[PDB]
RNA sequence: AAGGCGGCCCCCUGGACGAAGACUGACGCUCAGGUGCGAAAGCGUGGGGAGCAAACAGGAUUAGAUACCCUGGUAGUCCACGCCGUAAACGAUGUCGACUUGGAGGUUGUGCCCUUGAGGCGUGGCUUCCGGAGCUAACGCGUUAAGUCGACCGCCUGGGGAGUACGGCCGCAAGGUUAAAACUCAAAUGAAUUGACGGGGGCCCGCACAAGCGGUGGAGCAUGUGGUUUAAUUCGAUGCAA
């Protein structure tokens, strides 16, 4: 991502823009998965592992409004 | 030499080393530095101070030329990712681009297997 | 305490002249119980200052604590056995008070034909940025602004 | 260098606690034998009689029969020479519960040979998984903050 | 959200659009989320083809970087 | 159908689902023997080979490491034509038909109402999670049942021996398939519970750390301890907790 900082703008502002890029363009955090060969067996086990939990968290957050006020 | 107006600093960084080099428009190095030249060996390069070390060495050795508006490139995932670009801000060089570019493969070479550590 | 999070006690006026700041100058210098002879030694030190500085003794005081005032503590938060100190800005309150007691040990540091003559001359460095107090915060801030990449 | 047949075994299987430099004492077509002849350092404690704990444990192979008048005998109990301000240890710390010591290694010293002798404790097979089992943990633990630290 | 393309009834996506198109790409070039944007599985399918048809034809580019 | 399939385009083509219809008329289900497909690895011929990577070499750890950590690295993984029918080929749940409370979704089509917004009511196919009766030894299934029945095939009869030998067939081979007997034992197992353990995790607490402030290891001396000497150096206490 281009971020070429105009004028009038201060290296920290333009570095933490920069860095607010990056995080949302999601480059760093491709590496730490890319770096090593993941068997198709492996991703489709960390993918069913991670649908699971990502319903069973909205599961137990519909669950738990029905009793244990505090 | 001849002094350059212009420049562009690369920021090659890893888990294990760190590398800035400059050049003026194109692609002809000048100046470079490593974390492993900068008075570290083994791991300890590894932290963003011998990265800011080795960009402040890098900022020294290219004090000949007298470059004023720099653009930085990073590549990689390192620690010296902001710690590289600061100090080249604090070294008295002026930013005016910033870009991360980082190869990125679209599924192609397969990547080495897994370590059973 | 884990779970006891307590405030912060108070201390006497200091009725030689009314001062929080002056009691706990006074309660840090005494040593071995002789508070006696420590308000004797300071406030004679501090009346020399006075006529050696020209102004007021509690202002020449202050203003002396705050040429010298640090802004830095280097704690020691390392995960374990691995060494892995950490610098942070300090509240005003223990500020004040570590500079003080940074002006009363260079007061022991430095020795004269007494303990007045020593905070009498230190304080007179300390009034133009000298003596030990300024080197120490020099020394510590050196260590405790070098180390930026380590969060 | 002039390192001969060593023990390593019994560092891994005792608690080394001090070492002895003391040298031996052997016969005729032993010492010969030492620079090459196959010694072997296997199976190796002391045996204190009264002062003369000698080397019990030894198989050093007799290259030659050439004298055919003296008996060859390879499990012969070589003796030791030791200071006699250094062998209160051996006379103190060894007859408590378990206590030996044991020849961890010999080597050469300017042509004389010199066994070093070190005074150590059995593990019961228990000892020996914490000290595994730490050697593992500290790698790991390590190798965990360099990956968490990047 | 919802489905600007069935709110507004649009039956099917051509590539050649890049003006209303170029909402649905992030500024390195690549594809906003269902997640993110608020589109149906029945529209995705037919965008993620329109963008692959647009670069390569070279009217979206793959990512901010080529050379 | 299963195995399994992921940029885009072009050509051929199989299969699946829906409103409203028209049409033959039991043409329907299963199926030993047989036929075909069928992960990867493997074999033969002809190609290619960037990266990865059995075997192999070197380096490192360890008492030892013919391994896990690292650098290389051939077969192979990539293509065409041939051989095997092997997997935890799993949903450890065979194929087809009917019935049995409900809730919250995903995907796909259609009907209607004023569609001003994925406004509202219905209606079929696939699929996902809870959950009632019921079932089960219990975990658990629960309209896609492991609930009640109907039609058929295959398989099981203690754990080892042993899916082994012989025998027949298949295959260039590796081996696959069909499949025992002698001999040993009184056990071999599965679901769940209580403790215990983990180099599993989470939370909490105590001058336990941190923060401070004073001390002990440096030096006279004091009793006390172990060892030594001695006639005895009188008994016990021997990590915190002597
Ligand atoms: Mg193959
Ligand atoms: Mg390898
Ligand atoms: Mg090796
Ligand atoms: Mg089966
Ligand atoms: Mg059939
Ligand atoms: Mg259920
Ligand atoms: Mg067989």
């Amino acid at each position: 991502p281009v971020i070429k900082v105009r004028e009038n703008e201060p290296f920290d502002v333009a570095l933490r823009r920069f860095k607010r890029s990056c995080e949302k363009a999601g480059v760093l955090a491709e590496v730490r998965r890319r770096e090593f060969y993941e068997k198709p067996t492996t991703e489709r086990k960390r993918a069913k592992a991670s649908a699971v939990k990502r319903h069973a968290k909205k599961l137990a957050r519909e669950n738990a409004r029905r009793t244990r006020l505090y | 030499r001849k002094q350059v107006s212009d420049g562009v600093a690369h920021i090659h960084a890893s888990f294990n080393n760190t590398i800035v080099t400059i050049t003026d428009r194109q692609g002809n190095a000048l100046g470079w530095a490593t974390a492993g030249g900068s008075g570290f060996r083994g791991s300890r390069k590894s932290t963003p101070f011998a990265a800011q070390v080795a960009a402040e060495r890098c900022a020294d050795a290219v004090k000949e030329y007298g470059i004023k508006n720099l653009e930085v490139m990073v590549k990689g995932p390192g620690p010296g990712r902001e710690s590289t670009i600061r100090a080249l801000n604090a070294a008295g060089f002026r930013i005016t681009n910033i870009t991360d570019v980082t190869p990125i493969p679209h599924n192609g070479c397969r990547p080495p297997k897994k370590r059973r550590v | 305490p884990r779970r006891r999070v307590i405030g912060q006690r108070k201390i006497l006026p200091d009725p030689k002249f009314g001062s929080e700041l002056l009691a706990k100058f006074v309660n840090i210098l005494m040593v071995d119980g002789k508070k006696s002879t420590a308000e004797s030694i300071v406030y004679s030190a501090l009346e020399t200052l006075a006529q050696r500085s020209g102004k007021s003794e509690l202002e020449a005081f202050e203003v002396a604590l705050e040429n010298v005032r640090p802004t830095v503590e280097v704690k020691s938060r390392r995960v374990g056995g691995s060494t892995y100190q950490v610098p942070v800005e300090v509240r005003p309150v223990r500020r004040n008070a570590l500079a003080m007691r940074w002006i009363v040990e260079a007061a022991r540091k430095r020795g004269d034909k007494s303990m007045a003559l020593r905070l009498a001359n230190e304080l007179s460095d300390a009034a133009e940025n000298k003596g030990t107090a300024v080197k120490k915060r020099e020394d510590v801030h050196r260590m405790a602004e070098a180390n930026k990449a380590f969060a | 260098s002039a390192t001969i047949a060593l023990n390593k075994r019994a560092r891994h299987e005792y608690f080394i606690e001090e070492e002895f430099e003391a040298g031996l004492a052997l016969q005729g077509w032993e010492v010969k034998s030492l620079r090459a002849g196959k010694a072997n350092i296997s199976d190796s404690y002391v045996l204190l009689r009264d002062g003369e704990a000698f080397l019990f444990g030894a198989n050093i192979t007799p290259m030659a029969v050439a004298s055919t008048h003296v008996v060859c005998d390879p499990t012969r109990t070589r003796k030791l020479l030791l200071n006699q301000r250094e062998l209160d240890s051996l006379y103190g710390r060894v007859n408590r519960e378990g206590y030996t010591v044991v020849a961890l290694s010999l080597y050469w010293k300017n042509a004389w040979c010199k066994v070093k002798i070190g005074v150590a404790k059995g593990k019961k097979q228990h000892d020996k998984r914490s000290d595994i089992k730490e050697r593992e943990w500290q790698v790991d633990k390590a190798r965990i903050m360099k990956n968490a630290h990047r | 959200k919802f489905c600007r393309f069935t709110a507004e009834g649009v039956q099917e996506i051509d590539y050649k659009d890049i003006a209303t198109l170029k909402n649905y790409i992030t500024e390195s070039g690549k594809i906003v989320p269902s997640r993110i944007t608020g589109t149906r599985a029945k529209y995705q399918r037919q965008l993620a083809r329109a963008i692959k048809r647009a670069r390569y034809l070279s009217l979206l580019p793959y990512t901010d970087r080529h050379q």
